[PDB]
């Protein structure tokens, strides 16, 4: 089908910085032929950063390479999950990609700056998989170790946390990172939610856990394994309550269910690309939607 | 740390539950055969 | 492509179900097979949700997944005709489902067994003396949150309050769903794969953010936190009082991502639906399967 998209507005070094990254890719508002300025990458999201929304929002609208910049226009051509394109690595947090690797798209998380056109136009980041769900640990951690260096000083130690998460690690490629040494307390930070997220849902696992296992073991025997896996917990979280309000307890189990799918479906890193053979020496990638 | 678990049949690889991999245990009979043997034990006792 | 599938009733048609299928045009239903011409036995989930008063919702869940999904345009007397949905294609489908779902826009649809009761969605044709029910579709996070009070009516049956969970809210309308008592073996089946994953997640959940979780719900106040009603769990106390280390927090975490996938895809049971471009006037969109 026709699949070219003709947006409409620059300057010389607004040429050069757009011309920079003519291989990258951005999500847009709609798959109709004009739109306007607004309806560009990121743009309406992220100028306070929260990363949920935002992978919310790359999950919303769809995505699409840009082609050639003119005066006036960016002539870019939406992905459609049929037939596959052709896309670059030209994101200056370079992370090598390597053949049949699928690759991800993260909203930013290296900072506003790095990964910017200042007109406005904000691309989202490319990266594969593995360093995709690595990197997405390894801030997270960060995020909760900052805090309680924040709060407790003789709980961890700051360096202590930059000898095992300022990098990444994929076959020998050992990165650095840009991290945000200086988040700020209550919120106020990327990624400020989605560890308040993790830390109610691995709060409320243990009632969920005992209070699952208690009321799956009373039937009888549908399978042995329910008790089987008894032993391999902790008895520490075994003896815990057993007993609470239930109306408490209810509404306790239905925030930790709903929180956990949301979260288990942003650890799901989101679009996935994927690709087939990648050429280093041209930087390009076969590529299409899955 | 053991499990507890009904019943299944039939493996190939050995540290699965079955029916062949249960002993057969008997209790009234051994319990017979203990009692009636404690005292040929019990004679033996009063012999030499 | 030709996608078309004409169902041959057995028998004529009386004109009040005529009246009653014509309004019920546009919706998803299932099919038995995926080939030219079938009869009316083995349309609709009516086979393996008799006419009886004990539901089985799962099983009704593996009928949807193993089956294909078509749609309903034209029905007239002794036949009537079906559009199949295969991936690859893309269709339009109409919002003709009684609870009237407000959808989001660009959001994803999902289809569900009838939770609504069985005399909502269904259509008695006593001339060919059988029952078509019509699975409901309804959007995603709808989806989940009905799914989730399903599991969590099915685990809170040995416990005691009630209508507070068997009864859902959205924007649009809060509504009743209908309730059974015991969903068999393949529901227990469910709660044993997710009392599973449960386990081997509180066998390996970290303990930095416990650590975070303590002394933030003692120092902040959210509605994140105000479940917990400003009072520590009894296992916070007795579990944070071990040292915190990064090494075995990140090899806990690069094990909770990857499980935490697997513990989403558990719940993709029922075949999802990707939209796009839904509009509020003509109150259908533009879908394809995923």
């Amino acid at each position: 089908m026709d699949l070219k998209v003709v947006v409409s507005l620059l300057y010389t070094d607004e040429i050069a910085k757009m011309q920079q990254r003519i291989g990258c890719i951005l999500p847009l508002a709609s798959t109709h032929g004009t739109q306007n300025v607004q309806g560009l990458g990121l743009g309406q999201v992220y100028s306070v950063p929260d990363y949920v929304s935002m992978y919310n929002y790359l999950s919303d609208c769809t995505l699409a390479v840009l082609d050639e910049v003119s005066v006036d226009s960016l002539i870019l051509t939406k992905i459609v999950p049929g037939q596959t394109y052709a896309i670059k690595n030209k994101y200056q947090p370079f992370f090598q990609w390597h053949g049949t690797g699928s690759l991800s798209v993260m909203p930013p998380v290296f900072g506003r700056e790095h990964a910017t056109v200042k007109l406005d136009i904000v691309f989202p980041m490319v990266l594969p998989t593995p360093i995709a769900e690595e990197v997405l640990q390894k801030i997270l951690l960060f995020n909760v170790y900052s805090r309680v260096v924040m709060q407790a000083p003789g709980n961890a130690d700051m360096l202590d946390v930059h000898m095992h998460l300022g990098s990444v690690s994929y076959l020998g490629h050992h990165y650095e990172l840009a991290l945000p040494e200086v988040p700020g307390p209550l919120g106020l930070a990327l990624l400020d939610n989605l560890s308040l997220y993790f830390c109610i849902m691995v709060t409320l696992l243990p009632r969920a856990s005992m209070r699952l296992v208690r009321g799956l073991i009373r039937h009888e025997h549908h399978d042995l394994l329910n008790l089987f896996q008894e032993m391999v917990p902790d008895e520490i979280a075994r003896i815990d309550l057993d007993d609470l309000s239930v109306a408490d307890d209810l509404s306790r189990m239905r925030v930790m269910m709903t929180y956990l799918q949301s979260l288990a479906s942003l650890f799901n890193l989101g679009p996935r690309l994927a690709t087939a053979a990648y050429s280093q020496e041209t930087l390009t990638a076969t590529c299409w939607l899955r | 740390d053991p499990a507890r678990l009904p019943r299944d049949t039939g493996p190939e690889l050995m540290w699965a539950p079955s029916l062949r991999n249960s002993l057969r245990v008997s209790p009234e009979a051994l319990e017979l055969a203990e009692r009636e043997a404690e005292r040929a034990r019990s004679e033996r006792w009063d012999r030499c």
